[PDB]
């Protein structure tokens, strides 16, 4: 039933006002918390409560936190129009940013913050009785997303175990970059998160503008567009919890059926019916062609060619109205086609859900109107290539220790970097292996 | 020069018209 | 008497094509006078056919 | 697909000036730069020669250089002037002297950099780049130095383009300047090694047309510059109108030009006839076919009737039937068969566009490559070796800097280009 | 690049250059085996 | 073979390229299949039409 | 049941026009704010189904692609009032022409806008359930029509296989001429073509000047006429689909009939009642006299005269109020006749087709209206001229390499011309050695 949102720095929180901004639009709650006070259903249903709890006026407040070390987008938080929605003790904001440095934000400035976190979390998870899994939403390329979202991650895991903890992550994309550093603190935040992690699902904003560019007819794309898609994609993988279907997925589903081995959580997530007004109108839309369209490489949302490695799961969600005879028949025909494989160690490839409450549609947003739609994330060895172009990144800048004064100045051993880049390196070699053709059976 | 490409600075590209287009009504 | 000038397309296959009706206008036309028309279909949502009776 | 323009010297800012009216005329562009045209048409394809400013405005996608400001301040106090950006006029503080040394060699390596440094500019910001539009004088000094080191330039830097130059060459009786030959055997040297192809015009024959056709009592530069503008608009025409048959400069080129050195073409236009005379003429293909071929409508000194055409492309303009067209290019080609080259099949290229020039209900121009331009090259050749021969002014060109072994080069270039443009006039199949 | 403004091509699935790894049109199925074959004779009583 | 039956058996794993009565497991023969369910029915009610006009009652 | 259409280049795309244009007509397909306001047929049928698609909503949409390398034609379709109907995916134009070249539209160019054309074909075809061919319109004459059409029409025989491809297309007239490089191009195409077409349809532009001269009253005809005479023809042979008839003749039908061995698959086409409404009053028009018009080469849409080759295979279309005995009847006539002569291994050498649906009338067309017509398709060996007329001229200009250095400079090895040459030189003696009786002493 519950779930809990943590929101950390300038992307997460951004990303964030958008995830509740659609919360909000689908279970009908306006921006001061207040139901609706002239409508009359009747039927008061319940699928809110995974998001939010009743005081007992009737007024809403959501199960999440905002967490920031510099002040000025929690202070746009606290005075934009959702001021009265959240709780002023869950936006927590510190004096001074971690200025790209992970060794700031992990080791100097976040240590004093990261306790209120854990009280907060703690208030939180004391008013639960089916807490199943924590939403975390950050950047690895900024210093304070990578220092305090490993520290807290760390703690979490420590302190509440067995929970999952589920995160949504925007790595560096590979060659549109932002900031200089950003090799140096992605590899840090990839070892940390490594250990402590259920399943990350990784984004690139090089794809998110290629599929805005290509399929949607926008010109001058922003990242409130991106934000959108990300919050869309998660209203999606958590609408399984809130309502009724045909064959529903706990949140426990996705973990026990998409990580084969411990180290390899790591998913690549796409999205179907991307389509604008204009060709929306010329064409149906019917199950068989969205199913082609999410295997297709214009579709997915992190820049990387999957025909350079194989599948090892699928997990196929569809909401709206669709029938399971067409799925299934749809990922039969998936299945014969030459140029998607499989490793053969993985027979049955595919779970499928099937949920009724179609998507909904954003007053502002670039989105068509849609009776159904599809979202996959899918385990797949071509993840292998991405690492390998950030390692090639650190090998560059770390034969000369381009930067590394300032990483040493503000706390941290020079040996950090060199047992990183072999715990990254020893990832390289699982994906090697785990694909690699036995022919021990012929 | 700095024993590069010789001393000369191309200038940037200002627009990039892509292969289909829409069909919605334009305005001068 | 050079004031009309078509080209060949429009004076063949679209003959009957007034100015309005091109992908180019003014920015100063009224939109909502114009009855709204973006695909080609056989009938124009027809009752004959398209009820289903019971 | 957006041309740039350069205009060198006193000539190719003149011509430039009538040139950017008649363009901005038929586009329906206001002196002040704001559009007012009455069909999509016009608009739609503004961007080939004019960039857009912001609220209505057009600026023109052109260049001016010149050695002394006189004739970039006539060009500017002109009706049109106030149209061309302020950064695009380019001038030095010292004349070209009428010396093709000095204006290439001195002033040109100073003044260089800052107008390639501009057409760079220009170029890179285009979204596909079409060939340059150059216009000057071969015979002058600021126009044949710094047009031609330009033209080297660009030929460096963007060298899977297309190079275009329209030129003004010396008539062999009026000369304005005695040094004449030195300038143009050097501008020709430099020009049939970079460029790809190259128009040209004799004063003498644009006075035989303006006196002879147009019976013009009182003739000004302006309508032979207007002439010029003319065939000049009309080539571009298919790059920008629809048409039942496109065409554009690569194709023309590519149908012209049978080998690499063979790229000079005469021009013409066909429904020119003076006023006042109860005559209409251009009222059917026969007749601007007709008159297309007849000689007192031909750009240049030399005529046909001593030459062979190697290849030809016409270009029409209005709306018409295509079988006229190919029936007349036809029935020209079977009746005048000892003037077309025999080892190819079909000389004349046709290519027919929906929108006239304003003014005219139908229009064609016309482009010849022929053989008998050899002569013109052999007057020139013969001009320059009596003045070499003799050291007549060659101590300003030395005193610059110049080497006589590039005059031998020279020399000796052009005549091999005249011994090929006779062998191919002479060949046969055996 | 081909399609232009994007900032690289997206790969495809549906074609490609080598003829040994493009994916054909008319995939070359098989029947169930429920619906081939004879059956059960059966006889009436006269 | 396994099979008692050799000759379905082989018969069986022969490929097939008839997409007609329903048999495959594929969109097409699905499509295909409704189809003709919905002509057949389309052609009864034209023919009910044009003759039976005393089914209804 | 379905056809996709391919339209390649200027003429292609321009005989696209008329033909859209008539099927649309034929049908029935109007504006959707454009009531009728009129009475109309009002029968709901299948019909549309070979060409259209249906979103669900009821809004048609054809199955065809637009190609072109210049943007100038394609972007004049994307501003008329038949915008509304392509999808604007299917309209697809790039940035520059392959300049009458065809190394630059093979090698240069063609290459890079090629995977489009497939990923675009490849959504068409997904969305049929019994395809029976491709119809492709282009010219050979130039660079884009050759470079393009020979390099997508590979791709296709290696993806699709054994399904069919009818081409109509544009040969360069025997003496009127456009461009002075024609016939290299013409012989560069014809080499990818003779591998990679299943039927070949010839046309020569003189041909149908000389019919529309002699037979409609028009003094000064332009490419609209012609193209709308394409159009019928088209529309003639796709009937056999999309009507009901006595004898219907599926696309596979022709394939089978025309074609005695695979290399001999070039084919001339004509058209009986082409005739002017003048004309059309004062005459009666059985089928007799239609079947003796036929074989008048006055009647022929290409420039070659039969009387000088054999027949191998005739195929009869007859359309409109047509019964089978007056068919048969004039058969027998025409196998009576003295200047008609078959080769005497064919003895059979007739395949009838009749369909009740009569020629529609375009309201500013120039046909008469006509209540029946017939269409003929016929192999003969008087095509041989065609080619050694191509060759002689092709031979004129490359003994002195007239213009190769654009095609070298473009990619092309020089030895390129002297292979397709050669192959052309082989078909031409295919078409002398199957001509000959294989006569026995005895
Ligand atoms: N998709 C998306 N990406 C963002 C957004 N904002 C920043 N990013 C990306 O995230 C990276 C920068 O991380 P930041 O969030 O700015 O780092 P930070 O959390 O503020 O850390 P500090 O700079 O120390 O405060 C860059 O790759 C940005 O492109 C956003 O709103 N949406
Ligand atoms: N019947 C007919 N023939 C045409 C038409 N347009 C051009 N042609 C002929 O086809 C040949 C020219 O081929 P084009 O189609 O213009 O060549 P292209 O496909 O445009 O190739 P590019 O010039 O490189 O773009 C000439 O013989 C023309 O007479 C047309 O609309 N109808
Ligand atoms: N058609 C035309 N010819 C010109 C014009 N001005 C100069 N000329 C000719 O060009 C030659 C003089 O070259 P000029 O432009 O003075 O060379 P510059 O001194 O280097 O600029 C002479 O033959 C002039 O007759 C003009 O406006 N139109
Ligand atoms: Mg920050
Ligand atoms: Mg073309």
């Amino acid at each position: 039933r519950e779930a809990i949102c943590i929101h950390i720095g300038q992307a997460g929180c951004q990303v964030g006002n958008a995830c509740w901004e659609l919360f909000c639009l689908e279970h009908g709650i306006q921006p001061d918390g207040a139901m609706p006070s002239d409508k009359t259903i009747g039927v008061e249903d319940d699928a809110f409560n995974t998001f939010f709890s009743e005081t007992g006026a009737g007024k809403h407040v959501p199960r999440a936190v905002f967490l920031d070390l510099e002040p000025t987008v929690v202070d746009e938080v606290r005075t934009g129009t959702y001021r009265q929605l959240f709780h002023p003790e869950q936006l927590i904001s510190g004096k001074e940013d971690a200025a790209n440095n992970y060794a700031r934000g992990h080791y100097t400035i976040g240590k004093e913050i990261v306790d209120l976190c854990l009280d907060r979390i703690r208030k939180l998870a004391d008013n639960c009785t089916g807490l199943q899994g924590f939403l975390v939403y950050h950047a690895v390329g900024g210093g304070t997303g990578s220092g305090l979202g490993a520290l807290l991650l760390e703690r979490l895991s420590v302190d509440y175990g067995k929970k999952s903890k589920l995160g949504y992550t925007v790595y560096p994309s590979p060659q549109v970059s932002t900031a200089v550093v950003e090799p140096y603190n992605s590899v840090l935040s990839t070892h940390s998160l490594l250990e402590h992690t259920d399943v990350a699902a990784m984004l690139d904003n090089e794809a998110i503008y290629d599929l805005t560019r290509r399929n949607l007819d926008i010109e001058r794309p922003t990242y409130t567009n991106l934000n959108r898609l990300i919050g869309q994609v998660v209203s999606s993988l958590t609408a399984s919890l809130r309502f009724d279907g045909a064959l529903n997925v706990d949140l426990t589903e996705f973990q026990t059926n998409l990580v084969p081995y411990p180290r390899i959580h790591f998913v690549l997530t796409s999205y179907a019916p991307v389509i604008s007004a204009e060709k929306a109108y010329h064409e149906q839309l019917s199950v068989s062609e969205i199913s082609n369209a999410v295997f297709e490489p214009a579709s997915m949302m992190t820049k990387c060619d999957p025909r350079h490695g194989k599948y090892m799961a699928c997990c196929l969600m569809y909401r709206g109205d669709v029938v399971p005879k067409d799925v299934n028949a749809a990922v039969a025909t998936i299945k014969t086609k030459r140029t998607i494989q499989f490793v053969d160690w993985s027979p049955t490839g595919f779970k499928c859900g099937i949920n009724y409450q179609p998507p909904t549609v954003v007053p502002g947003g670039d989105l068509a109107k849609v009776q159904r739609a599809v979202c996959m994330i899918a385990n797949s060895t071509a993840i292998a290539e991405v690492f390998a172009r950030i390692d090639h990144k650190f090998d560059l800048m770390y034969s000369k220790r381009a930067f590394v004064h300032w990483y040493v100045g503000e706390g941290m051993e020079e040996g950090e970097f060199s047992e990183a880049r072999e715990d990254l390196a020893a990832l390289e070699k699982d994906y090697e292996e785990v694909g690699a053709e036995s022919a021990d059976m012929d | 020069p700095p024993k590069g490409a010789t001393g000369v600075w191309k200038p940037n590209t200002f627009e990039c018209t892509s292969v289909v287009q829409s069909c919605l009504r334009r305005f001068y | 008497v050079l004031n009309c000038r078509p080209t060949t397309y429009r004076r063949d296959y679209i003959p009957t094509a007034q100015p309005n009706e091109y992908r180019t206008l003014s920015h100063k036309t009224n939109l909502q006078d114009m009855p709204p028309s973006f695909a080609y279909s056989t009938y124009a949502l027809d009752d004959p056919r398209r009820i289903i009776k019971y | 697909r957006e041309i740039v323009c350069v205009q060198a010297g006193q000539c190719g800012n003149q011509i430039g000036s009538k040139f950017w009216e008649v363009i901005s005329d038929e586009h329906g562009v206001d002196p002040t730069g704001t559009y007012q045209g009455d069909s999509d048409l016009q608009l739609e394809r503004i961007n080939v020669y004019f960039d857009e400013a912001t609220g209505g405005r057009y600026v023109p996608r052109s260049v001016l250089i010149d050695l002394e400001p006189g004739t970039m301040d006539s060009v500017r106090a002109g009706p049109y002037g106030q149209i061309f950006r302020p950064d695009n006029f380019i001038f030095g503080q010292s004349g070209a002297g009428n010396n093709w040394a000095k204006g290439h060699y001195t002033e040109g390596a100073e003044l260089i950099d800052s107008v390639l440094d501009v057409c760079c500019k220009e170029a890179e910001s285009c979204d596909c780049l079409q060939g340059f539009q150059i216009c000057h004088s071969l015979g002058g000094g600021t126009g044949s130095g710094m047009g031609t080191l330009l033209i080297s330039k660009l030929r460096e830097q963007y060298p899977d383009r297309i190079m275009m130059t329209f030129s003004i060459i010396p008539s062999p009786k009026v000369s304005d300047t005695v040094v004449e030959p030195y300038n143009t055997t050097l501008s020709v040297h430099q020009l049939v090694e970079n460029s790809d192809e190259s128009m040209c015009i004799d004063n003498e024959a644009l006075y035989d047309i303006c006196f002879r056709t147009l019976k013009l009592t009182t003739p000004t530069f302006g309508d032979l510059n207007h002439l010029v503008s003319a065939v000049v608009s009309g080539v571009t025409c298919c790059l920008r109108f629809p048409g039942q048959l496109n065409s554009d400069l690569r194709k023309l080129a590519v149908n012209l030009v049978p080998f690499p050195r063979l790229h000079f073409f005469m021009m013409g236009f066909a429904p020119l006839t003076s006023r006042g005379s109860q005559q209409y003429r251009g009222l059917s293909v026969p007749e601007l076919t007709q008159q297309m071929f007849d000689a007192k409508n031909m750009m240049q000194a030399a005529d046909p009737r001593h030459g062979r055409y190697l290849t030809a492309s016409a270009l029409f303009r209005g709306r018409m039937s295509t079988k006229e067209v190919d029936e007349q290019m036809l029935n020209v080609q079977n009746k005048n068969s000892s003037y077309f080259i025999e080892w190819i099949p079909n000389n004349i290229k046709s290519s027919v566009c929906d929108i006239p020039p304003k003014g005219l209900k139908m229009a064609v121009t016309f482009i010849g490559n022929n053989t008998c331009i050899q002569e013109m090259f052999r007057r020139v050749g013969e001009q320059f070796t009596l003045m070499f021969r003799r050291k007549a002014f060659l101590h300003w060109y030395t005193g610059e800097g110049m080497d006589e072994m590039e005059f031998t080069e020279a020399e000796s270039n052009m005549n091999d280009l005249v011994s090929e443009y006779q062998q191919y006039q002479d060949a046969t199949i055996e | 690049s081909a399609f232009g403004g994007l900032f690289s091509d997206p790969p495809l699935v549906s074609t490609d250059i080598d003829p040994k790894k493009t994916d054909p049109y008319d995939k070359m199925d098989t029947i169930p085996s429920r619906y081939l074959g004879k059956g059960m004779s059966i006889g009436r009583c006269p | 073979c396994p099979s008692v039956t050799p000759q379905l058996y082989e018969k069986s794993h022969k490929p097939s390229v008839t997409v007609g009565m329903g048999m495959k497991g594929s969109a097409a023969s699905t499509a295909c299949w409704r189809d003709q369910v919905d002509k057949e029915e389309q052609l009864h009610a034209i023919w009910a039409k044009r003759y039976d006009r005393r089914s209804n009652a």
